[PDB]
């Protein structure tokens, strides 16, 4: 929910209001209110896809959620503070930016090295002592024995 | 497409020799390296020899060296692979095999497209 | 961005020694580049197809001729319909030339290696010798690593 | 595998080109009053 | 290399079966095998070349792998045209000594 | 000065930046021009949004 | 310090080596439904 910056997280299975004493209101509350809501700001952008789902959320609460879709017994205990689905919020919206960052930074990365490749395989004719030396960080003597390259090591003087 | 044919039914007594024939139908007969392979009834098969395009050396192979001679002609699209010898051990469905290639070619396995057309077979006997 | 501005110095400044190589690299496909002068003029290759034999030639040697030698090991390329005989010579990554116009002043004590499709053909004095495959051949790598 | 050569013919004037240019690199505006 | 081994001498199968047909070596031949067909009326017809090739008219149901010593000709959806005998080749150094059986799957 | 001299060629083909346009040089005498806008681009360019 | 001069002696078949091919770039399958 980015304008509370909450995030909730349930199971993957709807809960039964059964289970729960007193809960007659939460059905038809949650209708008005959806609905509402529905036709005030979605009416001509968005459909709706199946009667609203109920799900227990995690610190005890109950989420009420109609899926829209584009035109393209025993009692619930709630915790005192949402500051940890605040946190679940921002740490995901951080995890979500960062990881996809570093995938771009990783993929461009790749692309250049294929690229700098033809850079240094059109060039060991010209030079083929010092690229050898660089590539293999050693000081070596490279010839071009037509599609392969042979090298040497210099020793140092002594 | 190519055809490779042999002589044909062929019964020859021991003591002499069989001469059989090997005509082509296309491939200018310049890019055929005939081979020629045999097995006798029940045994797998062998192998006796491959003569190159610009067809003088005609390499033989082991067990038939001393026996066999192959030569083509590369104006009649033929190949000749005469044994003279006739052993008795000689009865077999002489096969003339071909792999493509050209003159001057390197002696390397890279050059080695399998024997791709093949002939007929000559089912040779060699008793009285 | 700054790097990308100076690496196009170095795509600048190495074009003309292999258009070809750069431009293939850089249209992420095979072509052949020509420099006219300050602009560059491309042409696909297509690939060789099927019913095709591609032979190897023994010697890198001219007829006759002794002072005057290939550079790259001739080819013969047998047709399957009947088409003749194409006569080139081997060009560079698996480039099949279909002409024999590269030719050299006959070095002495010659020693190359030439790529053969998944093969590092081995001439030596102009002369086929031996072959090893592209993946027994050690490695170096340009590639600098990011985790 | 199957090892793919090729045959390059030889080019043509027909599709000339040319490097582009150096990008001009984005002043990021990151800093407050 | 001069002299090559095979598998079993019948691999009776049915259509749909996954056959595979190993021929082994003796001196490293490095991917220099080609794989042959005979059925007992016909002249043998090249299968697989460089043990991994196929040739053309082959159907690509036939695959081959290996590399030294170790071939196999691992066919997939058996239809019925494979019962056949089938031969290794070595092509390496002459001469060309021909291996396996695999008389007939049936 | 005009000491950038070659054997003659023979099929000569050649463009060349003047400006803003590519001037156009076939067996040595102007042909055409075309502006440096019209030629077809290659970018040695990687991206990273 | 001191100057350290190399001798390069002429190189030998023995040693032989070629540039490796392009490696390829993974996929980031980043995107949920």
């Amino acid at each position: 929910m980015k304008t509370l910056s909450t995030t909730f997280i349930s199971e993957t299975n709807e809960f039964n209001l059964n289970q729960i004493h007193l809960s007659q209101c939460v059905k038809e509350e949650a209708r008005a209110i959806i609905n509402r809501i529905y036709t005030t700001r979605y009416n001509s952008s968005h459909v709706r896809t199946g009667d609203i789902q109920t799900y227990l959320a995690r610190g005890g609460f109950v989420v009420v959620f109609q899926p829209l879709l584009s035109n393209s017994n025993r009692t619930i205990t709630t915790t005192s503070s949402v500051e940890f689905a605040m946190l679940q919020f921002t740490y995901d919206h951080i995890q979500e930016h960062v990881n996809e960052m570093l995938a771009r930074i990783s993929s461009s990365w790749c692309q250049l090295q294929n690229r700098e490749r033809a850079l240094w395989s059109g060039l060991f004719p010209i030079n083929p002592s010092a690229l050898a030396s660089t590539i293999l960080d050693q000081r070596v003597k490279a010839r071009i024995l037509g599609d392969v390259i042979s090298v040497s090591n210099c020793p140092e003087l002594g | 497409q190519v055809q490779l044919v042999q002589s044909g039914a062929e019964v020859k007594k021991p003591g002499s020799s069989v001469k059989v024939s090997c005509k082509a139908s296309g491939g200018t007969f310049s890019n055929f390296a005939i081979s020629w392979v045999r097995q006798a009834p029940g045994q797998g098969l062998e192998w006796m020899g491959r003569i190159m395009p610009l067809f003088v050396t005609s390499t033989y192979a082991q067990k038939f060296q001393g026996r066999v001679t192959i030569s083509a002609d590369a104006s009649t699209s033929t190949a000749y692979m005469e044994l003279s010898s006739l052993r008795s051990d000689d009865t077999a469905m002489y096969y003339c095999a071909r792999d493509i290639t050209a003159p001057g070619a390197a002696p390397t396995p890279l050059n080695f497209y399998g024997m791709d057309v093949w002939g007929q077979g000559t089912t040779v006997t060699v008793s009285s | 961005c700054q790097l990308q501005n100076r690496e196009r110095a170095l795509w600048s400044g190495l074009f003309p020694i292999n258009p070809s190589a750069l431009a293939s690299t850089i249209l992420d496909q095979r072509v052949k580049a020509r420099i006219l002068g300050d602009v560059i003029s491309v042409s696909n290759c297509p690939e060789l197809g099927s019913d095709t034999r591609i032979i190897l030639q023994n010697s890198m040697r001219v007829s006759g001729s002794t002072t005057r030698c290939y550079s790259r090991p001739l080819i013969s390329i047998v047709s399957l319909n009947g088409s003749g005989t194409v006569e080139g010579q081997l060009g560079t990554d698996n480039e099949l030339i279909m002409s024999r116009d590269l030719l050299e002043p006959c070095v002495a004590n010659h020693k190359r290696y030439f790529l053969f499709g998944h093969h590092y053909v081995y001439y030596e004095d102009y002369r086929y010798v031996r072959e090893i495959a592209v993946h027994d051949v050690g490695m170096i790598s340009t590639y600098v690593d990011l985790n | 595998t199957k090892p793919t050569f090729y045959v390059c013919p030889p080019p043509t004037g027909s599709t000339i080109v040319r490097l582009e240019p150096p990008r001009t690199c984005p002043d990021y505006h990151l800093g407050k009053n | 290399d001069i002299q090559m081994t095979q598998s079993p001498s019948t691999l009776s199968a049915s259509v749909g079966d996954r056959v595979t047909i190993t021929c082994r070596a003796s001196q490293t031949i490095s991917t220099w095998l080609a794989w042959y067909q005979q059925t007992p009326r016909k002249a043998p017809k090249l299968m697989i070349y460089k043990a991994s090739i196929l040739e053309n008219g082959v159907p690509s149901r036939f695959s081959g792998s290996g590399s030294g010593t170790e071939f196999t000709l691992t066919i997939s959806s058996l239809q019925p045209e494979d019962f056949a005998t089938y031969y290794c080749q070595q092509y390496k150094s002459y001469p060309w000594t021909f291996g396996q059986g695999t008389k007939v799957e049936i």
